[PDB]
């Protein structure tokens, strides 16, 4: 229903449309010396941003998923709201405002829990 | 009991600054090889769905912090310089000239008849050249000797006679990962939240119009004239007045010019003013008085909501500065006009056309962008120029120094070209999409 | 047996050689101001094309596979040939000619079936 | 403990820190016409190197792993040392010196074993 | 009952247009710092497996729609301009010269003795310069005064005497994701399917030879002369005739030239023709008559399969145009020759060398590519030039206007340099590999 | 029984050559718009953790094979040329001048009073210009006529008077995937393994100092003077001597210069030497004798460990060459000095300042980098220059030709600027991280 068409939707409803935004990262497929350099630099920048998202999902064990459950418990200190409000009343943009200061905490924790589990898999094999 | 769940492809974004791609309007008009904008923004548009509404999404806009104005400023200047760059230079014309008055059919002496020995295609020979000049480009050295006014300051380059700078609508498009948010709120004053928001891949087409002290050929406001300022109460800031109705201004260069040329080097061509067929008249612009009067009364009704409806609004002319600062500057028919504006601001409001004619100056050496650097020389245009432009807004400042007498004085502002582009850009914001994020769920990862 | 060495092979036989073509996408690893820009632009373009193929496989749930079965049924309207002809008599180039007008249909369907299944996995967990 | 902080650690201990190096590949996220071109070329080059590592892991069936067991047996001709020395006494830099001449052998074998197994999965389905 | 199965790494491709990378032939010959092609295509080749056969794959080729010709055109011109760009300009030579005839040992006056005051390294001084010129570069202004022929049209730049443009074989290589398909069918006429197809990473090395009305130093056809045209029956198109045998042409510049130089600015050096040791002879080229005759008879046998074997094939000379259009233009020993061709096309076929000598003109100011723009000046070469080139094909057109009399007239065609490059490029096509695709299988995804 | 296990993110690396990014030291000092280095390396530093120790890791370093020196060479030259590029050219000054001796308060005639007609802003007029010049920039043509010494060889461009080249510390940073390994071993002689190794994102800040025959303003050695050479026993190589103590050198340009200017074109400004207030003195530099003596004795103690402690170390002056080769060349206060060094190397060691003053030459046309190409003109500096620099090392060669008499002669070496940069770069190496690798494990892949 358009890129960001789900922006006003609740988080639950919006999670059902995640392929909509994923597919807009590489839209450059469809898309004067000094000028050309700046135009090219823009494409390179878009590529690095794409790759970073993929690397993070990779490290966290969510490389092939749009949605994944993890091995990091939720901290009430990040948010003490219940899931019902978060998924049914609130939208993702609002949610980002609610927890953006913990982005680096959660991400560091995700890296740690996945590293521990990958070691566990190697030891079990 | 809740666990982190990671979601990718999340419809959220952050304020962001990037470079937008420009496109012509699908090359609807080819322009052949004679238009600079069409040449640069060679990229077409596509009449695809233009917008996506974002229901229940409120976004915060600020037209004075909008980096798209900086991009237009940078791109407009850059293109203009690239366009001029390969053209024939006039270094060979920085000579001393002998001048006399032109008296032929003249009631006002605006023109001088000057002559000199100009370089020809062979290094061994010079050609005597005789032509008429406007006083604005000529300075006395001291049948006196004169020089081109800018030959002590910078190189002068002749604009290629084959290249038009006529504005075409240009659309600006987001790079992958970016989106442009458009505010459609008819009451938006340039700052704050907007609920009527939709996103676009590209802005609509905006013409890269340049002008001083009067906004030309822009869009109109709906319902009422809207006055927008970063700081309403600050007399040091320009207020942008967007009209909800256009006013036509009819401008002309009445002198039937005969253009002459000369080879001044190895395929190096120079075009000169030659002489005038018929008599001499001042360049000028006409505005219907009643229309203008109604227009200002509408502006006053709006000024009163900012300053008090018990006030007196007095209009006055430019306070001082050079032509590039105090006059209404515009390009008409390809020529550069510097018109008087004082007759337009001679009234006050206290709580068969009958037009007004504004005299204009014509100048050929252009100190473009008020930048110190190379000057452009505008080659003469054959015949007579007439054009009609749309006044779509005003740029004003207050004098200030008020003692709260309730009478305030408004004068032409101008200066920075960025303020003209803001007139359309206030509607748009650029954001970066940030698809990766997390939220709690009642779901622990299954560990195997 | 060389890049495109399988071009004249049947589709079945050619599927057994898919790593041959996959490895030629990033051959730039082995590989004057104005000229250099054009040379660089070419590398950037190759990268975007690579990434798009990977993204599509990602979205469809085939991110780690050369060959994957999906949750989109085959339409006889795209092709009413039997599998025996398709895999044993016909080559891939011929096949592309047979079904190229449905590329966008199949791909849209793949995105939809995978999105539905990913939701099912999240609800089951 | 820093990039390459594990360089003097034994291979075993160092394997527990692999996320440390993985995350330094895309550090460009945090990071005059002629000059700018050279600066841009450097970013493009870093991207191609990143992608090649990912492609190889992809082909070998280790696309989502930092550590993966494979279907290629170890050749004593590459190294006849026991695992105890390799994992507890030796560091990775030393190990690279011990087996670098077989890099292309092992990689070719990995491509072959994975291609065979992917075919087996498709035939089993 | 069948399901979509997605396959990645599928051996298929689409027609595609990209930029190929160029390489020298592994720098087998260094050329030091004196060869422009070697300098630009600094990238080496590698004698790796050169080709992959595609058994049972038929591919469609069209040599007239082959974008590699456009790339060579663009790259050849671009390099030539970059090569000339940093060299000393001859703007200081656009002066008036006094000229007299050169009569010393002359039986035909091709040369004029001209002189002028040339700029020296100090701005205060000029040097009298005396040198001989070919009439083709000199135009009367009107012991008469003359000027350089192009000083009214464009700047003239001296080619650096240190840089050779001698063609070296250049290989063109595909970017990752691309492949070049080569047709080895000995009967391929430039259009249609080819079954003898293999792929390559790179084309073989093709020399960037430039010539008019005669193809030089290209590859030969096997078995028979092959005549290729986009439109055989259209008299407005050039037919490319590829010989299966070469014919040697021996060209010379017989006048033993003494080269002189002068400093004309701050390290700015100019090289002039000086004078001639010995006597004066016309530049010329020699072709054995019998070989040429056999060559045309072979061409006729092939023309007859297109026009009827009951026909009469008449050959005739160029119909008109400038030297760049009507003569056989080539570079020999570094000098630029414009040779007569009419003696080669003076026969018709009706269903002790005994060579023919073709007189040639020598010209130093070169209107390269028949482009309007800066001219190149070719500095003189010391001594005497002799070279032998290989005639490997002809470029012909028909006059048309036929009444079906069965007699048709063939004349030299030429014009566009792209047609010479097509002579090798007809064998190659560029495609893009498209590894991602689908097919039905009896396999539903297992859903867990 | 073991299987291949693939590990990604492995902490290993290979020797590698890449381009490092440069950064100013967080723009601690703005420099406004007057510093070239600050302008180019606009990128800031960040005082983050600077290093990571690599315990138990031994790395092999070789300062003479270190490609960072090549990068500095390339970047320093490139920036210098970009900086000079947009400045006003002095082509108009390549004229003949009449000169007489300057005799006013002169005891030694170093200066000449020369004059000529210089181009003014109009093409029709010249201005008589009178100014004083150093003999080093002036050559006789033959009250004799003289010219600028380089007007026969290359264009001369005036350095912009607004741009300083004063070295600022510049840090070099690794691209993603790269790391810089730093050796902290106090005894490292430039080649071989180092156990005291840590890695950094960036090198510390190194000033891009240029000098001949003496290293200035670099870091000091700890504990002892360290002599480093690729080939100690080869008399053809430079030995770099790093001091563990600095020696100050006080240099001056004592003549109180009055700077004059002229407009020579359309905003084209030229700055000339004018005249001198007061009397005339030679430029010179002062070094305390005892400090210098101690410094050489320390150098001798170290030379003896390479050549024998039963030796005699004799020092001698430059053997021959131009000023750029034989003198101590440096920039002081923005001016270019070429100082005598012979008084510093007049001693031998056999197993109230009392300073030495070294006379210096001042030259304004600079043959920068000893490259054939455009020359730079250094505009005059108003007033008097005094500066003090730090001698941090010496560059020496041996004469060789030894008969094993045990007496060896050491003379100033110099030449290549790369050797100065090596003085700091010897501590750093660039490597590429190679995260993908394998090892055997007792683990077969589980096959499903
Ligand atoms: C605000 O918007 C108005 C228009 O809405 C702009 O004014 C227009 O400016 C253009 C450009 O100067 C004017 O067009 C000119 O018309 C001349 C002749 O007009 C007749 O012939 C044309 C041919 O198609 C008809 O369309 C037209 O109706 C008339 O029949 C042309 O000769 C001019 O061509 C010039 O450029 C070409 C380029 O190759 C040259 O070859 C020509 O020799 C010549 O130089 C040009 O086409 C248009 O008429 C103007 N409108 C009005 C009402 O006058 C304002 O300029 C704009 N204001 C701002 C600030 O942007
Ligand atoms: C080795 O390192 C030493 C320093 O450790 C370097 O020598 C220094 O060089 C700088 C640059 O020439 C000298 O600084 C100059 O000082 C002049 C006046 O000094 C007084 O005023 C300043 C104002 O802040 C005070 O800091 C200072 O203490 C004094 O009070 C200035 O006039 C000079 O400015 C010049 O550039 C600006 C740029 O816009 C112009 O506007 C000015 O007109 C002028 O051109 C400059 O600041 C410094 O004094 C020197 N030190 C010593 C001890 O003399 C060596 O050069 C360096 N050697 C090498 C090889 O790198
Ligand atoms: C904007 O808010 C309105 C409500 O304020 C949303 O309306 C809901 O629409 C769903 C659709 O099925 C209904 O089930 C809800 O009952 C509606 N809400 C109410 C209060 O009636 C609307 O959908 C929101 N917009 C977006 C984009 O989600
Ligand atoms: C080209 O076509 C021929 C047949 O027309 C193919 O030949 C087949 O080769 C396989 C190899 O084992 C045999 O089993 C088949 O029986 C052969 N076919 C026939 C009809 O005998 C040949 O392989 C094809 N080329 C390619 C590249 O596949
Ligand atoms: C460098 O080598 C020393 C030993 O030579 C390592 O010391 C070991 O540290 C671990 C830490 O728990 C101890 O368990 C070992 O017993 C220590 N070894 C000995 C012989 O006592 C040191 O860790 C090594 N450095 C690195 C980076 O691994
Ligand atoms: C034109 O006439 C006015 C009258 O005073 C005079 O001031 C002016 O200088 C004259 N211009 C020329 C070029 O003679
Ligand atoms: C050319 O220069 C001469 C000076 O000798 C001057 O008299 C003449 O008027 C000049 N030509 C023109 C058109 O001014
Ligand atoms: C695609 O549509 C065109 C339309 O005429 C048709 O000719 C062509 O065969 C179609 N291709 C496929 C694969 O259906
Ligand atoms: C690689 O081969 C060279 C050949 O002499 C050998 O010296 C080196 O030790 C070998 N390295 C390995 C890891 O086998
Ligand atoms: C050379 O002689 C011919 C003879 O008619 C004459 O036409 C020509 O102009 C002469 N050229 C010169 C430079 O005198
Ligand atoms: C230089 O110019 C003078 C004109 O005063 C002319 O007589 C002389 O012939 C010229 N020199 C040459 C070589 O033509
Ligand atoms: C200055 O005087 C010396 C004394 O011999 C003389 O050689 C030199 O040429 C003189 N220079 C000038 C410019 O007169
Ligand atoms: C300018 O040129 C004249 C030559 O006619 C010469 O006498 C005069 O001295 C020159 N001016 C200077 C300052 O040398």
């Amino acid at each position: 229903l358009g890129f960001l068409g789900a922006a006003g939707s609740t988080m639950g409803a919006a999670s059902m449309t995640l392929t909509v935004q994923a597919r807009n990262l590489l839209s450059g497929i469809v898309q004067d010396t000094h000028w050309g350099i700046k135009q090219l630099q823009a494409r390179v920048l878009a590529v690095e941003h794409y790759l970073r998202d993929q690397q993070l999902l990779g490290i966290w064990g969510c490389s092939g998923k749009l949605i994944c459950c993890t091995n990091v418990p939720w901290n009430s200190s990040w948010s003490n709201r219940n899931l019902s409000e978060i998924w049914d009343n609130m939208t993702w943009l609002q949610w980002d405002k609610e927890i953006s200061n913990y982005t680096q905490i959660i991400y560091g924790l995700l890296e740690e829990s996945q590293n521990q589990q990958e070691k566990n898999e190697q030891d079990l094999l | 009991n809740l666990w982190v769940t990671v979601y990718y492809g999340v419809p959220v974004w952050k304020d962001a600054e990037t470079t937008l791609f420009c496109a012509s309007d699908a090359k609807a008009y080819e322009t052949k090889k004679h238009n600079v904008w069409a040449t640069h923004c060679c990229v077409p548009t596509d009449p695809n769905p233009q917008e996506i509404h974002l229901e229940n999404v409120t976004e915060e806009f600020n037209m004075w912090k909008n980096n798209m104005v900086e991009q237009m400023h940078t791109d407009i200047i850059s293109l203009w310089d690239q366009s001029l760059k390969p053209c024939v230079k006039l270094t060979p014309l920085c000579v001393t000239l002998q001048c006399t008055n032109v008296t032929n059919n003249i009631t006002d002496g605006e023109l001088k008849n000057c002559s000199f020995n100009m370089t020809t295609e062979l290094r061994d020979k010079k050609q005597k050249v005789y032509s008429l000049f406007y006083r604005l480009d000529v300075v006395q050295i001291n049948n006196k000797e004169y020089r081109l006014i800018n030959c002590n300051t910078s190189a002068i380059t002749q604009a290629c006679p084959k290249v038009s700078f006529e504005p075409i609508p240009i659309h600006y498009c987001a790079p992958a990962g970016f989106a442009i948010l458009k505010c459609k709120d008819k009451k938006f004053n340039g700052t704050g939240p907007c609920t009527n928001v939709s996103t676009v891949q590209c802005t609509h087409g905006i013409k890269p119009v340049v002008s001083t002290q009067l906004l030309l050929n822009g869009s109109l406001a709906e319902e009422e004239v809207i006055i927008r300022s970063e700081n309403i109460t600050n007399n040091a800031k320009n207020i942008l007045v967007q009209l909800n109705e256009s006013v036509q201004i009819n401008c002309t260069r009445p002198n039937n010019n005969t253009v002459k040329s000369i080879r001044i080097g190895p395929g190096q061509w120079f075009y000169y003013t030659g002489d005038i067929i018929g008599d001499i008249r001042q360049a000028h612009c006409n505005v219907s008085k009643a229309t203008w009067n109604e227009t200002l009364g509408k502006v006053v009704k709006q000024l009163r909501k900012h300053f008090g409806n018990n006030t007196i609004i007095r209009f006055a002319n430019s306070s001082g500065g050079d032509l590039e600062v105090t006059t209404h500057s515009f390009n008409c028919g390809g020529e550069f006009f510097y018109c008087n504006t004082s007759g337009l601001f001679n009234s006050t409001w206290i709580s068969s056309n009958d037009s007004i004619t504004l005299p204009c100056r014509i100048k050929q050496i252009i100190n473009m962008w008020q930048r110190i650097g190379q000057a452009m020389y505008a080659p003469p245009i054959q015949g007579v120029i007439r054009c009609v432009s749309n006044i779509t807004g005003l740029i004003l400042t207050r004098d200030g120094g008020s003692t709260n007498s309730t009478t305030e004085t408004f004068r032409p502002g101008g200066g920075d070209m960025r303020d003209n582009w803001r007139s359309e850009l206030y509607k748009y914001k650029v954001v970066k999409i940030e698809p990766l994020g997390v939220a709690p769920t009642r779901c622990k990862r299954r560990v195997v």
